[PDB]
């Protein structure tokens, strides 16, 4: 829990006293620049050290090493000498000189895990508990398998690791991006650097889409070779022999073509073709890549060193609540208070119950068996109590797992730390909420007393639950219209029976699963253990309705192990990374840490560091957080042993967003609040230090590794108004062919927001964009990159030539847009860029309706000289305004519409019925009904988010409104009315012509 | 009246929101305070073993030069006792001055927690009473 450069001050003086504590005994203060090495400290010390007494039995300063405090309090051990005394987050200036015994000089070098994690190592090591030291050991299985993995073949292997292939998955090509490409090929720039000047020789080629390019290659060799005259089979030799002796890079980022793929299935490419840019390739020697790719280094750690069956009992099942500890309300403003407790598995089993009303707020006391009525037996495995101390309101609420990660049930007595009640939650009890104790141990503290019964009581394993499940072993065929249904839509009791009914017939409908498994008596034992034999041998299912089951309501190991073995049977490494966001956040309800779904995630992370990346900064973000502190700590940790060299690249960022989080917090609290003037010679003054341009030059940025950020513009570097303070940076790209693709690369960073909202949105955006691209309609989005890296820490994409409607509005005309946008395309690339526009515009609009994205405006959107426009800063999200009501509330229409249909209609006098509108209204309503036949899939999406606190996503009633966007009931014609009598609804967010809202004249 | 229930209603509603943002703002600089607190019980911990190694390397020299009645180099070994030990009471005077501003905002924050649990259901029922004001006429706002 910390910030900046020493406690208390966040940033040192250009020079200070640091205290040094030296093993003769003595104390000597030496005055220190803030910037130097600790190599050049030492140095200093030692020529003073002569000067003070005891100076003969002090040895050489290389016999030597510092200690101190550090700012999360541990006896740091400064081996790593290159550091300065700024980054080594000292508690106080102070330094103590000892020989540095406790070897491993490499192995106590991680303590950069500590650093990069968010956590430091010891602390896990310190750790009671079995399970969290059971995973640590555990988990280290899976990092053997990954490493193992991507070293059989070891050249190639390694540059697959680093560097996989940027592929969209199914070579198959929509045909209307087909058909752009001209004769089914398309042309493509190969660039070559060459051994004097770096002179850029290049040399174009036309080639068919599909081909690979390994053949790409060959068609370049015969272009540089066959203008010189040779023999077919001569070629074909060369060809041969030759071919693979190269690879193909992206121009401008480290992005490599090193797979056997059509050329047209790369990004880049496909990304060329729909947009009309013509790519341009790097041909690079095949040993030079390899060449500068080092060992892959793996070594383990520190840390690799009379019961009965569930069935046998025969009773109800009873808890004794003992006694908490105390509560924060006063007497006298109500004085009644109950313990409510509840048995549960995600949505509640037995029928639950409260406790006696006693209320000695001044010592809550109970010392009552709470009987419920469900037989032991029939419980299932993810049996968990919930409960809460409320009053005559929740006040605090708590969780805990009936079974061990052992698969024991719970005995006797044990004390549980309650949790505070989140902001916008008053249902009493609380079940989508983590189960454990609180980690603050400064809370309420509520004992409980189990029973215990002869010897320890476990629950049965699978083969003894088969023996029991043979034990107890049309227009009803048009009730799979059960199964195109939304997943939040719920199902009558008649709808449940008949479900289950069927159950062995549904086998070979296997989308119901789903709603199959919601059909169960979890509180059965005879029907689960049928249940689990079924799911055993189920067929498996598509990637996106199988990682429902992953989300809160199927917490059933069996259920998940089967949506966890989908997964690695499809689910392909891209579309892996793009639902990374939602399958991190999904970890969260899975009981014990170790898992069958993080097992999944980390090989992953670690057989593809583009997933590693992601994977990482993802966890790191919830780190700050204490819910999910501990899982994602001991996560990341075995995330970092196991990923090589990047670790290194890892490192070097986490400190250089450090650096930005703690320079615009002296912007924001610390007396820096006045001019733009003075805080930008401060900026960019303090910017120009060692320590600084060191930490943010020359790393990796974390919106994608791919582009290098190089040097700092700094000339170019910015604060915004808002009292945020965000920065506006700009880096070079260091690339040879920097000039090719990206030679700025500029980054938003920003404190004091919740970038989650915003990073989400821009998921579903792209999606859309996929589902509408896939389906024939061009309506070209811009999901701009942006990352969360921690608590109200991200970063933001910043989209070159865009301006913000304002900006480009600024008497006032409504044509002003278009009559400006006109003078940017000139004549003859006019009617391509209204196009844009129309098409852009229109997505933009459905989308935006649908998710319900909150009250939007002038500086909102913004439109790029072309003629694309899109929305940024997204924010308050999904309705949510309603909660500040709480009612269907009338809202600002979108006034801009006005601006906007006098670009699509061209500088028309009238423009609400013309022969350009329609084909616009047109676009909306087949992309609003592309997305309702895709509903389920965004439903799945969001619902898998609920974990996360994000303010608007804190229930299922939340999600819900995009039943309502959609058509719930509603069939396609119905739906399209609903969208039109939703759009032309003035006072709803809308439009008419009546222009005298306001006040209606 | 619903201009009557959304005056108590928007009241209520947005301190509990001044209110939980002083919860959770506060309770960061509890948790944070006393991570310091720990690294000034390090701080003392290592300050107290270097003075306790100056008593033991300082032995066989303080007595070598007592004998040869040096005091001026006596004097110097003893000026650096003076220091060290001087220093290790300004870390628990500045501890101890961290330590109550903790107790301090174990008081405050309580309290925060005991009035907003007052204000939670207080506002349940103010949001549902005006329910039975749902009898074109939506101005009474
Ligand atoms: C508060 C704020 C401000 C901006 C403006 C456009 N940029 C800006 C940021 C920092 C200092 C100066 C300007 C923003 O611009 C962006 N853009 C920048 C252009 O590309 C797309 C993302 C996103 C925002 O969320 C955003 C938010
Ligand atoms: C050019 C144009 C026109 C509309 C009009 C108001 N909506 C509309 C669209 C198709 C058929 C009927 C109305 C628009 O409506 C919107 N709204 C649609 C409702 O949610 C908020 C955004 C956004 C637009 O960018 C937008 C742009």
């Amino acid at each position: 829990p910390s910030s900046g450069e020493l406690w208390g001050i966040h940033l040192m003086p250009p020079r200070i006293l640091v205290e040094c504590l030296l093993p003769n005994g003595m104390i000597v203060t030496l005055e220190c620049l803030r910037e130097a090495t600790l190599v050049t400290i030492k140095h200093e010390l030692f020529r003073e050290a002569r000067k003070y007494p005891l100076h003969q039995l002090l040895q050489d300063e290389t016999s030597y090493i510092f200690v101190s405090v550090t700012q999360e309090a541990e006896r740091e051990e400064f081996f790593d000498e290159t550091r300065r005394l700024c980054d080594l987050r000292l508690f106080q200036p102070f330094l103590k000189v000892i020989e540095p015994v406790g070897n491993r000089e490499e192995k106590i070098l991680n303590r950069e895990i500590g650093f990069v994690i968010g956590m430091p190592v010891c602390e896990f090591d310190m750790v009671k508990d079995p399970e969290v030291q059971d995973f640590r050991r555990n988990i280290l299985n899976v990092c053997k398998e990954a490493v193992d993995l991507r070293d059989l073949n070891s050249p190639h292997s390694r540059a697959m690791y680093v560097y996989p292939p940027n592929v969209e998955s199914s070579p198959e090509l929509p045909k209307h991006i087909y058909n752009k490409l001209d004769k089914g090929q398309i042309i493509v720039v190969i660039w070559v650097i060459v051994s004097p000047n770096n002179d850029k020789q290049k040399y174009t080629l036309k080639i068919n889409h599909d081909c690979v390019p390994e053949q790409v290659i060959a068609e370049a060799i015969r272009k540089k070779t066959r203008s010189m005259l040779l023999s077919s089979e001569q070629l074909k030799l060369c060809v041969l022999e030759y071919q693979g002796k190269y690879i193909l890079k992206v121009c401008g980022c480290d992005e490599y073509f090193l797979e056997k793929y059509p050329l047209s299935q790369y990004k880049y490419i496909r990304s060329c073709i729909m947009l009309g840019r013509m790519p341009n390739l790097m041909l690079m020697a095949k040993e030079s890549l390899y060449s500068q790719l080092p060992i892959d280094s793996f070594t383990m750690p520190s840390y690799s060193r009379s019961t009965k069956s569930l069935w046998v009992i025969n009773s109800a099942l009873r808890i004794k609540i003992l006694c908490a500890t105390y509560v924060n309300v006063n007497i006298r403003d109500i004085d009644k208070i109950y313990v409510r407790t509840g048995i549960y598995h995600g949505g509640e089993p037995l029928c639950d119950n409260v406790n006696t009303q006693r209320v000695p707020c001044s010592n809550p006391r109970w010392n009552e068996w709470l009987n419920y009525d469900i037989y032991i037996p029939d419980l299932p495995r993810a049996a968990r109590l919930c409960l809460s101390i409320c009053s005559v309101c929740p006040l605090a609420w708590g969780n805990i797992n009936l079974f061990d990660y052992t698969d024991t049930l719970v005995s006797g007595k044990m004390a549980l730390n309650l949790w505070p009640v989140p902001h916008g939650l008053e249902d009493l009890l609380n079940p989508i909420g983590v189960t454990g104790s609180n980690p603050n141990k400064e809370t309420p503290c509520l004992e409980l007393e189990f029973d215990w019964f002869s010897s320890v009581v476990k629950f049965p394993d699978m083969s003894v639950i088969e023996e029991h499940a043979n034990w107890s072993v049309n227009d009803k065929e048009q009730l799979r219209a059960l199964c195109t249904r939304d997943p939040l839509s719920e199902i009558t009791e008649q709808e449940k029976d008949f479900l289950w009914s069927h159950r062995h017939y549904c086998v070979t409908i296997p989308e119901i699963l789903p709603k199959l498994l919601l059909s169960v008596k979890w509180n059965s034992r005879d029907e689960v253990a049928q249940m689990y034999c079924l799911v055993k041998d189920w067929p498996p299912i598509k990637p996106e309705q199988a990682m429902e089951l992953l989300d809160c309501n199927y917490p059933d190991p069996m259920v998940r192990s089967f949506a966890v073995r989908c997964l690695e049977k499809y689910l392909t490494d891209d579309k892996l990374s793009q639902y990374l966001i939602q399958l991190v956040q999904v970890l969260k309800y899975e009981q014990y840490l170790d898992n069958l779904l993080v097992r999944f995630l980390l090989k992953k992370a670690l057989t593809n560091q583009r997933i590693g990346h992601f994977f990482f900064w993802h966890l790191k973000s919830e780190m700050h957080n204490k819910t999910v502190s501990q899982r994602f700590g001991l996560l990341l940790e075995s995330y970092c042993r196991a990923c090589g060299m990047y670790l290194k690249h890892l490192n070097r960022q986490v400190e250089a967003m450090e650096k930005l989080i703690n320079l615009t917090d002296i912007l924001k609290q610390e007396k820096k609040d006045e001019t733009q003037k003075v805080q930008m010679k401060f900026l960019v003054e303090q910017m120009r230090q060692p320590d600084f341009m060191d930490a943010l030059q020359g790393f990796l940025s974390p919106l994608n590794p791919a582009h290098q950020l190089g040097n700092l513009r700094l000339e170019e570097c910015r604060i915004m108004s808002s009292a945020k303070r965000p920065l506006w940076l700009n880096w070079e790209n260091p690339d040879i062919m920097s000039e090719l693709l990206f030679q700025n690369n500029e980054i938003i960073f920003k404190n004091g927001d919740d970038l989650r909202q915003d990073m989400l949105t821009l998921q579903i955006i792209r999606i859309m964009e996929n589902i509408w691209q896939n389906q024939g309609l061009d309506l070209r989005m811009l999901p701009y990159g942006c990352l969360s890296i921690g608590d109200c820490v991200g970063l933001i994409e910043v989209v070159r030539n865009s301006h913000t409607i304002m900006q480009i509005q600024c008497q006032f005309n409504s044509h002003t847009l278009h009559q400006w946008l006109k003078d940017k395309n000139k004549g003859e690339i006019y009617d391509a860029a209204i196009d844009l526009f129309t098409r852009s515009c229109a997505g933009y609009c459905v989308a935006t309706f649908i998710l319900g994205i909150g009250d939007r405006h002038n500086s909102n959107i913004m439109v790029k000289d072309d003629g694309q426009l899109f929305h940024i800063d997204f924010g308050h999200f999904l309705d949510h305004k309603k909660k500040k009501f709480g009612y269907k509330r009338e809202r600002v229409p979108f006034v801009l519409t006005q601006d906007f249909l006098i670009v699509i209609s061209k500088g028309a006098q009238e423009y609400t019925k013309t022969r350009e509108f329609e084909r616009f209204q047109e676009m909306c309503y087949k992309a609003y009904l592309a997305i309702r036949q895709h509903a389920n899939l965004f439903i799945n999406l969001f619902s898998m988010m609920l974990g996360s606190g994000m303010p608007e996503l804190q229930s299922f009633d939340d999600i819900a409104y995009i039943r309502k966007t959609l058509a719930l009931d509603k069939t396609e014609q119905e739906a399209l009315e609903y969208f039109t009598k939703q759009m032309n609804d003035a006072h709803h967010g809308g439009w008419t012509t009546k222009m005298d809202w306001i006040f209606h004249t | 009246k619903l201009h009557e229930y959304n005056t108590q209603f928007q009241e209520k509603s947005r301190e509990y929101d001044r209110l939980y943002e002083e919860y959770t703002r506060t309770s960061q600089e509890i948790q944070m305070k006393r991570t310091a607190i720990e690294a000034f019980n390090e701080t003392i911990k290592i300050f107290e073993e270097q003075c306790q190694t100056q008593e033991r390397y300082s032995k066989e020299y303080i007595e070598k030069f007592k004998r040869e009645g040096n005091e001026k180099e006596i004097q110097r070994i003893m000026h650096n006792y003076d220091k060290l030990k001087s220093r290790i009471s300004e870390i628990i005077d500045s501890r101890r001055r961290l330590e109550e501003d903790l107790k301090k905002q174990a008081a405050e924050y309580r309290e925060i927690d005991k009035r907003m649990n007052s204000i939670k259901p207080d506002l349940i029922q103010l949001r549902k009473t005006r329910d039975q004001y749902l009898m074109k006429l939506n101005e009474w706002l």
